[PDB]
């Protein structure tokens, strides 16, 4: 098979959400992801996902380690190759312009990603978390929240935060 | 509910100072008497002396005597100096108390609003949640 008919739908998916789907894109993350996993065992150590973070992105420890905690939802202490490579699409060379955007439009159910808690509810934590992952500034911040909690309960639900992406999104197309 | 002690507290205090400060030189005469038989002189004797018994006339406590010992002073018809000292114990004390405890009772009744508006939200939020299930099951 071209790498799992799993992977193989998950690149057509990218390659319809996305402009360009690239070439061999999927294909480095898992060579990538085979190099810093050293046993092959499927998993690789927070060590390594630190390494092969400050070798690539050369972001900071704290923001790498944050990343590897939000990822990995098993907490095992290890982060899997499919979670390694949803981090590298997720990315996405995230200094470019169109990163921005590719962020805002997100992934098919575009909520879990900010709600680590998965009570279709994100917190303040939650977006001090993506305000780290993303740079934003804190009053930007403070202003989208404030927007988005109409209750004023500071609790986001699933379809105030797809309606609140999508008029990012028109905003951002228009 | 501390936090939501800001502007009460600097006019209570305020206050506190105001009168304190009118009534140092009120029972000047009380203190600065010849009189060999007494016992709550050095109450009105200096400013910080001043403050405390403001301050204990706040609490009120022994009212009735602390005037009865003033009363030692010669009575100057009491035109002016026992009607201050009584209209400032008992609007000063029951004044702040019941600003106090009526702005309490508002923090309690303002906590218990927003804990009740949550579990309104929180009631429609599951009401929204059943509706788009059945919206769902029949969409199936």
């Amino acid at each position: 098979m071209k790498l799992t008919p799993g992977c193989f739908l998950w690149y057509l998916y990218m390659d319809k959400i996305y402009c360009l789907l690239s070439l061999r894109n999927v294909k480095a993350l898992m060579v990538y992801f085979h190099l810093l996993d050293v046993h092959h065992r499927n998993t690789l150590n927070d060590v390594l996902f630190f390494h092969f973070l400050q070798h690539v992105t050369n972001l900071n420890k704290s923001q790498i380690g944050m990343i590897f905690d939000l990822l990995d939802w098993t907490a095992v202490g290890e982060i899997g190759f499919d979670q390694f490579y949803v981090l590298i699409c997720i990315l996405l060379a995230h200094q470019d312009h169109l990163e921005d955007h590719f962020m805002y439009r997100h992934s098919r159910p575009v909520f879990e990603l900010l709600d680590l808690d998965g009570e279709m509810n994100i917190g303040a934590a939650n977006f001090q978390n993506y305000r780290f992952l993303f740079n934003i500034k804190k009053q930007e911040l403070r202003d989208l929240f404030h927007d988005f909690d109409i209750t004023g309960d500071r609790l986001l639900n699933y379809k105030e935060f797809k309606l609140y992406t999508i008029f990012c999104t028109d905003k951002s197309i228009d | 509910a501390l936090k939501s002690m800001t502007f009460l507290l600097m006019l209570l205090l305020i206050f506190f100072y105001i009168f304190a400060v009118t009534g140092v030189y009120f029972f000047r005469e009380y203190s600065r008497s010849t009189i060999e038989g007494l016992e709550y002189n050095m109450f009105f004797s200096d400013l910080l002396n001043s403050l405390v018994t403001v301050f204990i006339l706040f609490t009120l406590d022994h009212w009735y005597a602390v005037l009865q010992d003033i009363w030692k002073v010669p009575e100057s018809s009491r035109v002016f100096s026992s009607i201050y000292v009584i209209l400032w114990l008992l609007l000063g004390s029951i004044i702040f108390r019941n600003i106090i405890v009526a702005m309490m009772v508002t923090n309690f009744q303002n906590i218990r609003s927003e804990l009740s508006e949550e579990m309104s939200h929180l009631e429609v939020q599951y009401k929204a949640d059943m509706f788009k299930q059945q919206i769902i099951q029949r969409r199936q």
